[PDB]
């Protein structure tokens, strides 16, 4: 693509530079370009990868939810609001389809390792669920069905071929939780999945060098942090 | 809103 | 040109919630759009534009900044770098390019009033400015020329035809005094511009409504720290 | 870094 040009490791090295300038949708860029090489990614690029899109994804979320809030209050009791919300909207949805066809081309086919496998099919699961805070059409529930497909065989992988503790199983167990919470209306679920998967960590601890700890409890925290927003 | 990873 | 189909009304609504958005590269687009449409522009129109390039100047500025210093570590005792500096570089001095030539079709041509054409003067300099941190080539020495000239020409309006506590007189004055510490290595004329145009305006605090003391002290508190830093 | 407007 526009990116052909550039060496894999450019593309790598100038995905970092964009990090730490704070220009995503460049470090997006990069990454896409890297991606479309053609290789696997090791972990490092598959963070990269995650960092860049979820940073263009979540300026494009918050900035529609703030959208929809003022929509809502003018359509209470022009068209300009509801026109720059669908502008969003569609920007919001063209980067969740260029990320999952990332994912299908080719990259979850060629994840073989329990490490690459739940992430990438962590990542099918969180833009589905981006796709399914906007969506409204015949194919509503399809997309919540997606999402819920692909953290669940990210799910099944976890169990049967991570610790308890590996902070990609904790990841994705938070994430799956709040899909449950927030878009399948399964609250219940949502704290079941988050205090098992918390409680199961804590007890595998012991395991895990100063380093591996810390990784382990940031996210811990937040399952934690969730748990007490909820109940 | 929740946190999320 | 791409807004051109757009109402004018609507195109103001839209960076308006832009704004709100925070979406400036949106915002911007939208006031580009505006002024096309060839009327003059309002107070507040005047401030949206100058809101929405600040924004997006702004980031380009800090990336580049992130972007030179990692160059010039680099070059000390691949292209990369100097590729990915000089990408952010070419799109910062095309957005000042959209600025200046917004200003000079038609902005300032057709201002007659003190407070429109101080304003966009002041832009002019501010936009000459931002493309003079990123200056090597031929044309430096005239690029700080156009800055400089912008800005004496705003000073000039500014001290005949508005009061010294006026906010656009006080930024004009703090930014130009920037330009002569940053950019023409003047640090004294800078640190005199400062004193004085805080001098002259404390003295005259007397005249103002609480909301206008409010206004005038707020950009006074920058002279204050400019010269704090300076001295 | 200085204080602009």
């Amino acid at each position: 693509g526009a990116m052909g040009s550039m060496e894999r490791a450019s593309l790598i090295q100038k995905a970092k530079l964009a990090e730490q300038a704070e220009r995503y949708e460049d470090m997006a860029a990069f990454m896409k370009g890297a991606v479309e090489k053609g290789e696997e990614l090791s972990c490092e690029e598959r963070n990269l990868l995650s960092v860049a899109y979820k940073n263009v994804v979540g300026g494009q979320r918050a900035a529609w939810r703030v959208l929809s809030s003022i929509e809502q209050k003018s359509n209470e009791e022009g068209p300009e609001v509801r026109e720059y919300r669908e502008k969003v909207e569609t920007e919001l949805q063209g980067v969740c389809d260029t990320v999952l066809g990332l994912l299908d081309s080719h990259l979850i086919k060629e994840a073989g390792d329990a490490e690459s496998r739940v992430f990438y099919l962590k990542m099918k699961g969180d833009y589905y669920r981006y796709l399914a805070e906007v969506a409204t059409g015949d194919d509503k529930k399809r997309i919540i069905d997606s999402a819920r497909s692909a953290y669940q065989e990210a799910m099944d992988i976890s169990k049967k071929e991570m610790p308890p503790t590996n902070p990609i199983r904790l990841g994705l167990a938070l994430n799956f939780s709040v899909f449950h919470y927030e878009i399948a209306n399964s609250p219940e679920e949502a704290i079941s999945l988050a205090k098992t998967t918390f409680d199961e960590a804590m007890a595998d601890l012991h395991t895990l060098s100063e380093d591996s700890y810390k990784d382990s409890t940031l996210i811990m925290q937040l399952l934690r942090d969730n748990l007490t927003l909820w109940t | 809103f929740p946190a999320t990873v």
